RNA sequence: AAUC
RNA sequence: AGUAGUAACAAGAG
RNA sequence: UAUACCUCUGCUUCUGC
């Protein structure tokens, strides 16, 4: 378990800094699982990575039949947000 | 203690305002060479350069074939070579923190004052920032 | 033979007259 | 170590005396200057490009120009009331 | 399975005059430098992230095709794979004192093969190469 | 100059890309804008030909609706992201990954698409390009001066072939009128030089960072340099 | 008969 | 008190 | 102030190359 002497000092709000990066290098991870082994290499924006992937993965999922007609347009229209 | 006998064996020097810090500095390099044991500080310039020359005299082109291996390891060196480090000292918050934070707390620090030579992905244009970085009539930093 | 017993040890080069 | 001790053994003079000094610095840090450290840099820098001679120099410099952080402070007590209280390095010279 | 099959001989009590050389620590699969195995690894494991196909790729072919269908019904997180696979295809050369035995497969059993007063004859099990013979 | 003319000829989207691009082999966009120019003019090309293409349902190619596109645009994209598009295409379809980098991908041909841009002869500029893949992409090489060859299996429509060549001479008809054409012709290149240079404050510093007997760090330095202490 |  | 030894702990905080 | 015979803490009040 980690030092829980944090808690009691101001110092609290790293824990919630820590756990913000957490998610991302985590859901990054789970894009790119070579990223655990490899250092990955970029010097374009973090999210724009996770977005291309995850477009590729839904349309060659979609065209080999994996993915479905329900799930392909909900997937695109997610990723029309971004 | 260390500070007063890092002081007591160059006190015989050449004592000096630094105009850039407003500090007392002193400089024992090319001071008087000393009458007794007590450790001294006073090492002659060209002493040091005649025992460097040696040295290359002895070993042929070691100090050219060493720089290069360093430079060209420089350039491909990532910024990312600064996480693998102890306890470091963090100039926004004034305490130790571990190298890895105390890193990106000086990233997100020089974004706000604009030196961004550390997105690029090289040690070189992060270095180029910190030198830069003094220059800067004021310093902006997050504090939660 | 054991190894803590003297005769584990080799028929060594001995001199002779 | 044990090859060089071999060499610097066998090499010797024949009917002479080599002499080993068990040897320590004392106060290394204490006298050793940055401004020396900066001399040996731009000597070992003589044939790389001036970029290069400039980065090396930095480094030194930074520790020729350094400041010292004099840690917490001191603390002081009174025995009968049984009181003590940290003062900070800013604070040193508050009190007589 | 090495120490398994293996046969010991007898202990000889008398001075080793032992040298220090720079000798591999553990037997490898297949020797290949840091950045050929890593890419080797990449292929079998995170073919897409890989990027741009070496000739390496060519080369190791065989090795990839039958590591894939070796690790292919696992569970096993595709990290602890990287790693067991870069212990049995990156070196770990490293300098110890030797006497008589510089094979991989006994540096593994140093410790027992030989001390600066005491020898130990040890047979190590499985194969061994026709070069280090 | 060039710097000026690509802000009113292309978009932004156009100009992002081409800097990106050229910011990751470390090439200046504005001390080389002739050398941004060529990869903004062959981003161009790419992007026209994929944005009137569509595919449906059944998978045959059409003009606009649909949220699939008939041609991946690799070109303009970063290399680590270009690369796992190059890879994800080769590895479902179930076809080898080609040496180098290519532009496009036709899901209904299935096959990559190598797209190359030249000032003379397009004819001279296909069969060099052929010497390398051989038969890895189907190459589809334009010039400025109305002159195309294709691949043999011929993919590009007779409507979209035209809309291909009216912007080729449209935008060298520009470039002739502002004298701004007489720059791309001319060859360019120089040295990436590995620029450090130190600012006021640090070199303040390095000035009183030196021994006694020295006004600053110029004296320092070529002292060390030129004189021979030995003895 | 080594280098890695 | 005691631990300890060039300065601390012998509880801290809301 | 009061809750507080309550609540939280045990390397995170500075551990470098």
């Amino acid at each position: 378990k980690r030092n829980r002497s944090i808690l009691n000092t101001d110092q609290r709000n790293m824990i919630l800094e820590e756990q913000c990066y957490a998610k991302c290098c985590n859901l990054f991870e789970a894009c790119f699982n070579s990223a655990s082994y490899r250092k990955p290499v970029g010097q374009h924006s973090m999210l724009e990575a996770m977005a291309h992937r995850l477009r590729m993965d839904a349309r060659l999922d979609y065209e080999s039949g994996r993915m479905s007609k329900d799930d392909f347009e909900k997937a695109m229209a997610h990723l029309g947000e971004i | 203690d260390t500070v007063i006998r890092t002081h007591e064996y160059s006190n015989k020097g050449k004592q000096y305002i630094s105009d850039v810090t407003g500090c007392t500095m002193v400089d024992p390099t090319n001071g008087p060479l000393p009458e007794d044991n007590e450790p001294s500080a006073y090492a002659q310039l060209d002493c040091v350069l005649e025992a460097l020359d040696r040295m290359d005299e002895e070993h042929p082109g070691l100090f050219q074939a060493a720089s290069q291996n360093a430079m060209e390891t420089l350039m491909v060196t990532t910024v990312d070579k600064l996480t693998q480090g102890r306890q470091t000292f963090d100039w926004t918050v004034c305490r130790n923190q571990p190298a890895a934070t105390a890193l990106n707390t000086t990233i997100t620090s020089f974004r706000l004052n604009d030196l961004n030579g550390a997105d690029k992905g090289g040690l070189i244009p992060f270095c180029q920032d910190i030198i830069d970085s003094l220059d800067r009539p004021e310093m902006t930093f997050f504090s939660v | 033979y054991s190894p803590t017993s003297p005769s584990y040890s080799p028929t060594s080069p001995s001199y002779s007259p | 170590l044990s090859n060089a001790v071999a060499k610097m053994l066998s090499n010797c003079p024949p009917g002479g005396i080599s002499m080993t000094v068990t040897g320590d610095n004392t106060k290394w840090n204490e006298c050793l200057n940055p401004r020396i450290f900066l001399a040996m840099t731009e000597r070992i820098t003589r044939d790389s490009p001036i970029w290069f001679r400039d980065f090396c120099s930095i480094a030194p410099v930074l520790f020729s120009n350094k400041i010292a952080r004099l840690g917490k402070g001191f603390m002081i007590t009174s025995k009968t009331k049984r009181l003590k209280a940290q003062i900070p390095c800013p604070d040193l010279f508050s009190i007589p | 399975m090495r120490l398994d099959n293996a046969t010991w001989g007898r202990i000889t009590f008398g001075p080793v005059e032992r040298v220090r050389k720079r000798v591999l620590l553990n037997p490898l699969t297949k020797e290949m430098p840091p950045d050929e195995a890593s890419n080797v690894i990449m292929e079998i494991l995170f073919p897409k992230e890989a990027g741009i196909p070496r000739e390496s790729t060519w080369i190791h072919r065989e090795l990839i095709k039958e590591k894939r269908e070796k690790l292919k019904g696992t569970m096993i997180t595709p990290i602890v794979l990287a790693y067991m696979l870069e212990r049995e295809l990156v070196a770990r050369r490293r300098f110890l004192p030797v006497a008589g035995a510089t094979s991989a497969e006994f540096i593994e059993m140093l410790h027992c093969l030989q001390g600066e007063n005491w020898r130990q004859i040890y047979h190590p099990g499985g194969n061994k190469l026709t070069e280090s013979r | 100059s060039m710097d000026t003319f690509i802000t009113r000829n292309f978009q932004t989207t156009i100009i992002q890309k081409a800097k990106n691009t050229m910011a990751e082999f470390s090439e200046d966009p504005e001390l080389q804008p002739a050398m941004l120019f060529n990869i903004c003019v062959h981003l161009e090309v790419c992007y026209v030909i994929s944005d009137m293409n569509f595919l449906d349902e059944e998978g045959k190619a059409y003009t606009a609706q649909n949220l699939r596109p008939q041609y991946e645009v690799i070109e303009g994209m970063p290399r680590t992201i270009a690369w796992m598009v190059q890879r994800s295409l080769a590895q479902e379809h179930g076809i080898e990954t080609p040496k180098y980098l290519a532009d496009l991908f036709d899901y209904k041909t299935k096959r990559f698409i190598e797209v190359g841009i030249t000032k003379g002869l397009a004819d001279d500029y296909f069969w060099k390009k052929k010497e390398k893949l051989g038969n890895s992409m189907e190459l589809m090489i334009f010039s400025y001066n109305q002159d195309y060859s294709l691949s043999n299996e011929s993919s590009l429509d007779e409507e979209g072939k035209g809309r291909v060549l009216s912007r080729l001479t449209e935008l060298q008809a520009e470039l002739s009128l502002k004298n701004l054409w007489q720059v791309l012709i001319g060859e360019e290149d120089v040295e990436k030089g590995i620029d450090f240079k130190l600012g006021q404050t640090i070199s303040r510093l390095r000035d009183i960072s030196v021994p006694a007997g020295f006004s600053n760090f110029e004296g320092m330095r070529s002292y060390i340099d030129n004189i021979d202490p030995k003895g």
